[PDB]
This record gives structure tokens, sequence and C-alpha cells, in this order.
RNA sequence: GUGCAGAUCUUGGUGGUAGUAGCAAAUAUUCAAAUGAGAACUUUGAAGACUGAAGUGGGGAAAGGUUCCACGUCAACAGCAGUUGGACGUGGGUUAGUCGAUCCUAAGAGAUGGGGAAGCUCCGUUUCAAAGGCCUGAUUUUAUGCAGGCCACCAUCGAAAGGGAAUCCGGUUAAGAUUCCGGAACCUGGAUAUGGAUUCUUCACGGUAACGUAACUGAAUGUGGAGACGUCGGCGCGAGCCCUGGGAGGAGUUAUCUUUUCUUCUUAACAGCUUAUCACCCCGGAAUUGGUUUAUCCGGAGAUGGGGUCUUAUGGCUGGAAGAGGCCAGCACCUUUGCUGGCUCCGGUGCGCUUGUGACGGCCCGUGAAAAUCCACAGGAAGGAAUAGUUUUCAUGCCAGGUCGUACUGAUAACCGCAGCAGGUCUCCAAGGUGAACAGCCUCUAGUUGAUAGAAUAAUGUAGAUAAGGGAAGUCGGCAAAAUAGAUCCGUAACUUCGGGAUAAGGAUUGGCUCUAAGGGUCGGGUACGAUCAACUUAGAACUGGUACGGACAAGGGGAAUCUG
């Protein structure tokens, strides 16, 4: 029942937070997480040649 | 939540007490010992894991046929393809910049 | 310690030296999806190993068990 | 000790069977002095060093 | 009193060497036939680290002239000797780093490590980080070669001693501060059990000459005699002088 | 060896003290039955609690030595008791080719030719020494002399946590089990015969290559490899655990409510096929530089791309193997105890937890053992076929595997502390919630419920709390105590070696409930989007309450200076 009910975003404010931003969620994770997202949209945008391999490039360093 | 217990005298993590958890046909949680992992043979060359060789611990392959043991090529099951290249080439060029030496310090004795 | 899919290869063995015993073995088991059949396993046990040869037809199942050598001694079930 | 050498499980034995009270026939002979066994041992009392 | 520091060391209890890890004796090649008549090639199979040592050792293997078999030896690296390189080790000898040349065969002004004192002893002389000897003349009649140790020494010995081309890898080490206690403590972990050093005169008089007192102090003079006995010596021994070093160091 | 009142005299015995100090740490007990002369204390049933997987759980190492188990049993012992016991009496109990020792080497120890020393002995360990033994040939008096060629390695002891040939699952005892029983394997040594392979091109073919294989002769000598190795970091993957959907069973609750709460649904070594990051090969020849990791490293010394090769950690399917084990129903009956059935199925999820492992990266004036042992290659000594030879590194088959330890405790009672002592004493396995968490607090499994008891609640205490107004006036001194504290946001001085000082200081906010928004996966697209499934994070907004909300637990007082390292 609880485990629910933080399902949908209950008990979560600020009085029930004891654990740090970060130890609760790694900038580290959300960020590999992220990086990796972008990385995959790029190789499958120059997969289908959507992209050209050129303007892949550059977006990689970019992301 | 089941758990477990070394099989033997031995009550510390030393390597060759190393320990897996399996489930039985009786259907409970049980350890079994584990055999430190072998390594792979490398080249005496230059020292990369040579390739077509079965990796075992060093007795064990007195219990294995021949063919886990070589590959077909001269200098087989010792050294690494792209270095029996090297010391093919190499022989080969020296052993004739060897006759190229003989003749012209042949003829520096001869004109001088 | 080994299975077996060929039929000449199995009686051969069967007929060699060492083997005394054997044993035949009854399962019932469901085809693909829907329905059921029934499976027989032939184990003969040699010296160091113990071979089964699994009949998935129920045909060459009872074809086979009387291809048996009569001097085998044979466990039902 | 749990593992041991022959020796000392062999000295164990020995201790084994001496650990008995004095057989009472003995206490019938003629001229009999011996009223108990004044050399028994007890693993929680004394400890016999090996 | 008690037997002080400085004279418990020679029994060698606590105090010998921490060796377990060491790669083996570095030394020059036996002096045989090859070497004092012609040269013989070598391979550098490997440089490598040996514990508690400033500078790297060089594995040279080269062919036994007597015997098939391949023969191991264990050179200190001169910088810039490298793996697969060729070494040439012999009374004629051409003249380039890391080769083993006689002292005789080369000019003044060589520069050559692990030199022999006497001819045959595998090498003595400039073994450390950095180090060389040079070589500041010859006297073929009696075939000596006067050479510069690294002390600033100059010693004279025999033309036959053999040394090696170039100096010794690894250089500058003690140029870096050692900034902790820590590093000092691995530091002598893989030599020898000389550290730390408690201060005598921190210590009671049982202890130490310097022991005692209601003040820390040594009481007298801190430089010691030669004809000192065991027991006596601690502090400046043999001392011609003391002081801060003013102006320039650097024999004549 | 002759006379005691003394010597803090010697040994032994005995008093007053005194039925006195006391038997108060470790939360905790209770009802009934049974047994028995006897029950606060034994056994059983019930109830109340506890340890809370960093255990009061399940095992071991040292050490102990029978304490293990059964039966009998209370004189002493367990600072109350006793019918109970680690006590007393009497018996029973420890099963191995595979688990250890055994073998190897580590620091080290220590014989020997020797050299010291009056000597007990000291030094040396390959050291100034004539230091030893293998492979087969020579024998057809015959049994093992000599003929070669090697090897000059020169004792030995030293690890029940280092190195190391080989075993698993189910069942079973009062007490033993990776040791017994059942089944199924594997290693080593010794013997060997049949099958297959090989050969008239004698000592195998195939693939451009990486390399493939059921095999595919190989002495001396030599060389390579394995054994064989630091630490921390993030990232990838495996296993077990955790969470969870459908179904098939059994159990609990049901005044009311819950298609509900709890639980069973398992698969060993070993074998076959198959499975891999890395590495490598072939084709190709690259600026408009490309590929690419979370982490910037790679390419004309050949990248990107396309195709292949290899290790088999590891996983998958099958054999082992459902016949086992788990969970149910339906009959039988003083028994030994059966009998008959059914079902044991298909999925999901991940910054989860523990552990294993890979490819990388950080560090060093630290760069993180040895030997036994096993294999390989270079070499080509030699031995070998057509009327039949070579092969036991391919398959199958035969025989054997000794000696010693193996019980149990491992600690608030089996060890050491004079003891059933609040001390000490090496280590493996580790569930759910809350939460950053192996924290505290509550729980499941398992184990406990042991520590003299009854009645009262004076003084004085020990240990735990609170106090109006004042606020260090107390004291040598703020000693003791109190205050503070999590997290998000705001804000932060002198000075400084520029790294700090800093959580400086100083502030606001925090429940419940109900919504909104942002953040992802996967598949088909000719040479813009659609469809589906699975996750708590962060911010914003309403409503609501005796203004409460890190509601217990958990959790820094701060500032200005002097002396000093
Ligand atoms: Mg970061
Ligand atoms: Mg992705
Ligand atoms: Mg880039
Ligand atoms: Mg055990
Ligand atoms: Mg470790
Ligand atoms: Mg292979
Ligand atoms: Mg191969
Ligand atoms: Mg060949
Ligand atoms: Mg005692
Ligand atoms: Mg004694
Ligand atoms: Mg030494
Ligand atoms: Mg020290
Ligand atoms: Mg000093
Ligand atoms: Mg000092
Ligand atoms: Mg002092
Ligand atoms: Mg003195
Ligand atoms: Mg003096
Ligand atoms: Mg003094
Ligand atoms: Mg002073
Ligand atoms: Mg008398
Ligand atoms: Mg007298
Ligand atoms: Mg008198
Ligand atoms: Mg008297
Ligand atoms: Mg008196
Ligand atoms: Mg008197
Ligand atoms: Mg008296
Ligand atoms: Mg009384
Ligand atoms: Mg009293
Ligand atoms: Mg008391
Ligand atoms: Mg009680
Ligand atoms: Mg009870
Ligand atoms: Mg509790
Ligand atoms: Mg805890
Ligand atoms: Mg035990
Ligand atoms: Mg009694
Ligand atoms: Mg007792
Ligand atoms: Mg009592
Ligand atoms: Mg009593
Ligand atoms: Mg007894
Ligand atoms: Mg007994
Ligand atoms: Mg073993
Ligand atoms: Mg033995
Ligand atoms: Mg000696
Ligand atoms: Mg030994
Ligand atoms: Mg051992
Ligand atoms: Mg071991
Ligand atoms: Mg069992
Ligand atoms: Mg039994
Ligand atoms: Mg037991
Ligand atoms: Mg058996
Ligand atoms: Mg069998
Ligand atoms: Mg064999
Ligand atoms: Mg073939
Ligand atoms: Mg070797
Ligand atoms: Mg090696
Ligand atoms: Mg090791
Ligand atoms: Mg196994
Ligand atoms: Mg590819
Ligand atoms: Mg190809
Ligand atoms: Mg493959
Ligand atoms: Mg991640
Ligand atoms: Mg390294
Ligand atoms: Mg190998
Ligand atoms: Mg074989
Ligand atoms: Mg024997
Ligand atoms: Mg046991
Ligand atoms: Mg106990
Ligand atoms: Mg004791
Ligand atoms: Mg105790
Ligand atoms: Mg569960
Ligand atoms: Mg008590
Ligand atoms: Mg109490
Ligand atoms: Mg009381
Ligand atoms: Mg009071
Ligand atoms: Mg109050
Ligand atoms: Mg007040
Ligand atoms: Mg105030
Ligand atoms: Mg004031
Ligand atoms: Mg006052
Ligand atoms: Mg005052
Ligand atoms: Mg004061
Ligand atoms: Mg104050
Ligand atoms: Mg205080
Ligand atoms: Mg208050
Ligand atoms: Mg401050
Ligand atoms: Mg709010
Ligand atoms: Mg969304
Ligand atoms: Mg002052
Ligand atoms: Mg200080």
């Amino acid at each position: 029942a609880h485990a629910q009910s933080k399902r949908e975003g209950r008990h979560s404010g600020y009085g029930k937070r004891k654990g740090t931003r970060e130890a609760r969620l790694p900038s580290q994770v959300v960020w590999i997480r992220r990086l990796r997202v972008l990385r995959r949209l790029l190789a499958k945008y120059r997969d289908a040649g959507k992209i050209d391999k050129h303007l892949y490039h550059v977006l990689y360093k970019e992301s | 939540a089941q758990r477990v217990t070394f099989r033997r005298r031995n009550p510390y993590n030393t390597r060759s007490n190393k320990i897996k958890v399996v489930k039985t046909p009786g259907g409970i949680l049980r350890a079994q010992h584990v055999k430190k992992l072998a390594t792979r043979p490398k080249c005496g060359d230059c020292g990369s894991a040579l390739q077509g060789i079965s990796t075992l611990r060093p007795r064990q392959y007195a219990t294995v046929s021949k063919t886990h043991k070589t590959v077909s090529r001269a200098y087989g099951g010792s050294r690494c393809a792209n270095c029996v290249k090297e010391r093919i080439i190499r022989a080969f060029l020296i052993e004739e910049q060897k006759i190229v030496k003989k003749v012209v310090k042949e003829q520096t004795e001869a004109a001088k | 310690a080994r299975e077996i899919t060929d039929i000449k290869q199995f009686l051969e063995l069967t007929r060699r030296a060492d083997v005394k015993t054997a044993t035949v073995k009854i399962n019932k088991k469901l085809n693909k999806a829907g329905k059921p059949f029934r499976q027989t396993k032939f184990k003969v046990r040699g010296s160091s190993s113990l071979y089964t040869l699994v009949i998935n037809d129920a045909g060459k199942a009872k074809k086979l068990i009387q291809s048996l050598p009569p001097t085998l001694k044979v466990n039902r079930l | 000790a749990a593992q041991k050498s022959f020796r000392i499980k062999q000295k164990m034995a020995k201790a084994k069977k001496q650990n008995r009270p004095l057989p009472q026939w003995i206490r019938l002979r003629t001229n009999n002095t011996i009223r108990y066994n004044a050399k028994r041992r007890n693993w929680r009392r004394t400890k016999m060093n090996i | 009193g008690r037997v002080i520091r400085n004279q418990r060391k020679g029994a060698g209890s606590i105090f010998t060497s921490h060796t377990r890890l060491r790669q083996g004796a570095a030394k020059l090649r036996t002096l045989d036939y090859a070497e004092r008549h012609g040269y013989i090639r070598g391979i550098v199979k490997q440089i490598v680290h040996d514990s508690g040592r400033g500078a790297p050792l060089a594995k040279v293997v080269f062919r036994d002239p007597y015997k098939y078999r391949l023969r191991e030896e264990i050179f200190i690296a001169n910088e810039g000797v490298h793996t697969g390189q060729f070494i040439y080790a012999g009374k004629k000898a051409s003249l380039n780093v890391g080769n083993v040349l006689p002292l005789g065969s080369v000019p003044e002004g060589t520069i050559v490590s692990n030199v022999e004192e006497k001819p045959g002893d595998r090498g003595a002389l400039a073994r450390a980080s950095g180090n060389y000897v040079i070589i500041i003349g010859h006297n073929p009649d009696e075939n000596k070669t006067r050479v510069r140790l690294p002390s600033g020494a100059k010693k004279v010995i025999s033309s036959d001693a053999r040394g090696v081309i170039g100096v010794i890898a690894g250089g500058g080490r003690v140029d870096k501060p050692l900034l902790k206690a820590g590093r000092a403590f691995h530091k002598y972990r893989l030599k020898r059990n000389s550290w730390p050093k408690t201060r005598g005169v921190a210590m009671n008089p049982v202890d130490h000459p310097h022991g005692g007192g209601n003040h820390q102090h040594i009481g007298k003079a801190s430089t010691i005699s030669r004809g000192a006995v065991s027991g006596q010596k601690a502090g400046l021994i043999a001392a011609r002088r003391t002081g801060l070093l003013r102006g320039s160091q650097k024999t004549q």
C-alpha cells in the first residue's frame, strides 16, 4: 500500500528526506544515463542516414 | 534468507577457499567450493594470450588431448603467429645480407 | 553421463561386452502446444558411462524394445 | 585440537580408561587398604597439560 | 648503562636487509676469454625495477661460448639503454652507451658506470642512480687509469678494470621532497630498519652519551675521536671541522 | 634434641564478629496438566516477551578431551531449589583413492668435508672437499658386470590461512557422514586388447589467413608458458538473495471489507552441443579527419566499413533426471507401517543487496613471494609398410588406490583469567520496513525466555527525568547538565602558504492528501510520426489540521583572543 503511494509521488516532501540529494540519486548516475541516451540517438540517426557522418561527429563532441 | 557454511575445516577467506552458492534438487541452498580460475598461456616473444590454445590449470593440461595444446603452424603452442611472421622475414633477410656481407669484403680484400 | 541419438549406434552398444543390465523409462509429456504424447528413454549401463537414447515416437519405441538382445537384463520403468 | 596427532589421541585414550571408580571387589581383599580411587580426574577441574 | 642503538645493529637481528623482493645482485659478466680478447654480444631482454634500489636493473642475455645454452646477466641500466638493444662487452668493442669496455680502451673524458675496482670483481664504483665516473688520464706503462669517483675522490686502477659507457638511470630522484612521514616510511620499508630516529638527547643516560639532564643538551663536545671505543662513538666522529660550510665546495 | 604466654614465632584446631555484609548490571514473566515422597525452578500445552540476521541464528581455527548420545540417577557440586545438568553410575558413538595432513617451498632452522674452542660446544651450508644417479645399451654361462652419452642439481626440517591430481546430488543415525547406503562421476598408478586413425607420396588432411580436428611416431639437448601474485576508483556482466504478474494446490481472516493475507512450484558434480568482452586474420586505402568510453584514447607501423578466426569466465538447450525432492487429495490400521493417486506450470522488473569476474583508469624515492609440479615448442637421435607395418596424447575395455585425524564445545557454563568470573580470545554465511545506510527502532526464519524468590516502597543512595522568576551571582575552573543537530533553499567576516578559513556566522522551509509538468526502452520505415512495455527522481499547484510536520529513532553549540606544538 505504502509502496503504491510512493509510486504516486507521496511521502516525498522535504520533511521526508534524510539523505542528501546526491545520496538519494547520484549526479553521475543521472548524467551517465543521459549522455548514453544522447549517444544512442546520434548512432541510429546516422545509421538510418537521417544525419550525415560529418554532422554526427560534431554533435557527438557537443553531446 | 537461507544462509550457508563452508564445507571444509578452513574458516578463512583465502584464495583456495573461494565459495559459490547453489540451489540443489533437495530444494535448498548450499555452498560449493570453487577452484581458482585458470589463466591463458602467453606468447614467449611478445606476451599476448596465444589464441587457439585451451586454458586450464597446469596439471589438467596432462588430462587433455594434444590438439588443445597446439595450433598447426610451426612454433604452434609457443609463439604468436605475427611473431613467427617476423622471425621468418628476419631470418631470411639476415641470411641474405650475410651473403652480401661476404662478397663485398671478398672484393675489399682483393682491391685495397 | 552421455546421450545418444543414433539408433544404429545404440544397438551396437547393447551388444558390447561389458554391458549387462539396462533400463527403459516411460514419461508422459506434452507435444508442441496442445496435446500429450509418450516418451521413452533407453538407458544402457556401460562400464564407465550410462548411455541414454530418447525415442519420442511411440512407434519406433515398441519396435526398438523387441530389438533388444534377449540375453540383456532389462529393467521396466 | 579437534584435528589431532595420533600421539595426543593415544594419551587421550589412556586418560579415558583411567577414569573410572575403584572396582568394588578390591575392597573385599585380605589386608585391603585402598578405600576409593585417589587419582580420579575431571575435565572441568584439572587440565592434563597435553 | 645500556648498550646503545648503534652497537645493537652489528648483531644483525632486526637490522638485516629486507631482501625478499630483490631481483638478485647486479654484476658484470665474468671476465672470460671473449671479454679480454674480443667482444661479445647480448640483448637487453628487459629493464626492471629492483626493490629498495633507486635505479633500474637491465636483464641482459648472452650465449654460453662453451656450451649450447643461454646465460642471463643482471646489469644496472645506464640511461638510454632500451629493450631489444644489443650490448657489446670486451677489450675490442665500440664506444657506445650501454657497452662494457676496459678502462684502458677508452679516451679521457669517457663517462662510465659500475666500474670495477680490481679487474674481475664484476663492478664496484658508481652504481647509484645518477652517478658515474670520469676517466681523467692514462699511464700506459704499468697500464693504469686515473678516474674521479662520485665523491670527488681521484683513484688510480688497472686499465684492465671494466666499466660500462654512460651514466646510471633514474637520476634526480633526490630533488623531489618526500613531503611526509609515510613516504619515508615506505622508503625504508624496502631497505632496512633504520627509521625513524630517536635523538639521543631525548633519551636517559643508560641509553646514550647524550642522554639525561633537566634540559635537553649534549653536555660535552659532540666531536668524538677515532680512538674512541664502542659505546663512545655517537655524534660527529673524527670531524676535522664543524659548522655551516660557507663558500664553494668542489675540490680543486 | 630437658621445662614457654609472648618472638607481626611454626603447623593445626577454634571463637566474637553474625544468621551479619550480602546473594540488586545484562527489559519478563504467567495460567494449567503431567511426573514425582517432594515442583517458583523438570517435561508438555497455552499465553506474554526477547535476541532482530553487525544474532541469543547456522559453522569452523587455536585450545579443551568425551564435555557428544542413551539409560539409570541426586551424597557431594550448579553461593535459593532440584525430580533437571557440561554433575554421579553404566554403556554406546568418530567409516574417505577425491576433505585435511602427507608433497613443495617462505622468513628461518640445521646435519656433513672442514675451521675455532680446555671443553659442554661455536662458526660455515655450497662453504678452499676425489661429495652423486638417471636413461638405456651390453647379457642369451646370468644375473646384472661393463660399454656410451648425459646431469654437476650437493643434505634435510620449516605453512591443518601460501603453492597443490581428482566427487556430486538424494536418503539414512539416539549420537557419524562431501567418509555409510543408493545412483551418477572424476584422478593417479599398473596393465593391456578390440575398434578407429595412419602408410605403396611412409610419420594425417583441410583453410588465402587468423586457425580447424577424434587420432595424426619423436631420444639427448635447449627454450617458452602455466604455478605466479599491490591497492583504490567508476563502468559492464554472471550467480544467489530481494521485489513482482498469471495459474495450479494447501493454510489464515471474513459483524462488515479485501478476485485477499501467508505458504509450495526445486534441479548437483559430471558430459554433449552451444554461448565472450579482449585479442587476431582477409578485403579495402582514409581531411570535409573519422571511430569512440561514464571516464580522450585510437588510425598510412593501415582507421571507419564488410566479412571471418580465437579463449569458454559465463549462460542457454539436452543427457544426469524425475525414477529424486517439494506440495496436495483419497483410502487402509495395535503393529513393522504402508497403498492408490494427482500437481510440481509460464512470465516480469533493477543506480536494489552480497559476492564473483571483465575491460579500463588513479597511485608510488612503495611497482606489491618462492619451490614442487604440468604442458608446449625448437631439435631430429633413432625406429618404422605391401604382402603388410607404425601407432596408446582418439574411443572402449581390466586391476588397484595404503597410514593418521574425522564426536562435541568454540564461549555472559566445554579455551585463558584459582570459578558455570559483566574481562579476554582469529574468521565465513546474512531476510522485510523506515532511512543516505551493514545506524537506531519494529518484524520473518532459527534460538531463547537462562541471571534465588515473596512482601512493602522510610531515610541515605545508584541510575533515569522535570521544575516558577533570575541566568554562572555557584566553582580553582561552567565541573555536571542544558542548548545545537537531518535535509532543501538563501546567506556567509578577519586572515591565508590561494589549497583554505566554512556546516563560518545568520536565516527560511519540512505533515497529510489531491493534482500538473519534465526526465526513458524496444521493435517494422523506398535505395514527419507511429506502436508497445517497464521505472522513483526533481520541481511546481491546490485542498486540509487546536501552526503541527528530520513529530519516536537519529543528529555539530557558536564567536573574539593569548600561550604552545
Ligand atoms: Mg560529479
Ligand atoms: Mg539507451
Ligand atoms: Mg571526438
Ligand atoms: Mg566441517
Ligand atoms: Mg584481497
Ligand atoms: Mg579449442
Ligand atoms: Mg588448437
Ligand atoms: Mg617437425
Ligand atoms: Mg589451573
Ligand atoms: Mg604439570
Ligand atoms: Mg640477509
Ligand atoms: Mg623502526
Ligand atoms: Mg633525527
Ligand atoms: Mg628524531
Ligand atoms: Mg625522557
Ligand atoms: Mg653513559
Ligand atoms: Mg662523554
Ligand atoms: Mg644530556
Ligand atoms: Mg638542545
Ligand atoms: Mg624430640
Ligand atoms: Mg629444645
Ligand atoms: Mg613463661
Ligand atoms: Mg603457647
Ligand atoms: Mg600471646
Ligand atoms: Mg616471657
Ligand atoms: Mg600462638
Ligand atoms: Mg540462615
Ligand atoms: Mg541481610
Ligand atoms: Mg551489591
Ligand atoms: Mg524462574
Ligand atoms: Mg517451561
Ligand atoms: Mg525486538
Ligand atoms: Mg543492527
Ligand atoms: Mg560444531
Ligand atoms: Mg540432594
Ligand atoms: Mg559443576
Ligand atoms: Mg545450591
Ligand atoms: Mg540440595
Ligand atoms: Mg558418564
Ligand atoms: Mg563413558
Ligand atoms: Mg585434495
Ligand atoms: Mg602419504
Ligand atoms: Mg651448525
Ligand atoms: Mg617439509
Ligand atoms: Mg598446506
Ligand atoms: Mg593450503
Ligand atoms: Mg546428506
Ligand atoms: Mg550409524
Ligand atoms: Mg552432527
Ligand atoms: Mg558410494
Ligand atoms: Mg556404479
Ligand atoms: Mg590410466
Ligand atoms: Mg583425419
Ligand atoms: Mg621450465
Ligand atoms: Mg614464468
Ligand atoms: Mg602467493
Ligand atoms: Mg567437481
Ligand atoms: Mg565484425
Ligand atoms: Mg574470409
Ligand atoms: Mg565459435
Ligand atoms: Mg548507472
Ligand atoms: Mg603492475
Ligand atoms: Mg601450456
Ligand atoms: Mg587414453
Ligand atoms: Mg609405495
Ligand atoms: Mg562434525
Ligand atoms: Mg555451551
Ligand atoms: Mg578453565
Ligand atoms: Mg567469562
Ligand atoms: Mg520470502
Ligand atoms: Mg547474579
Ligand atoms: Mg533481576
Ligand atoms: Mg528481592
Ligand atoms: Mg530518591
Ligand atoms: Mg513537561
Ligand atoms: Mg528555573
Ligand atoms: Mg538570557
Ligand atoms: Mg554574563
Ligand atoms: Mg564566591
Ligand atoms: Mg565568580
Ligand atoms: Mg584556574
Ligand atoms: Mg561557559
Ligand atoms: Mg561537559
Ligand atoms: Mg527545555
Ligand atoms: Mg570561525
Ligand atoms: Mg505543504
Ligand atoms: Mg511522462
Ligand atoms: Mg597566557
Ligand atoms: Mg601536535
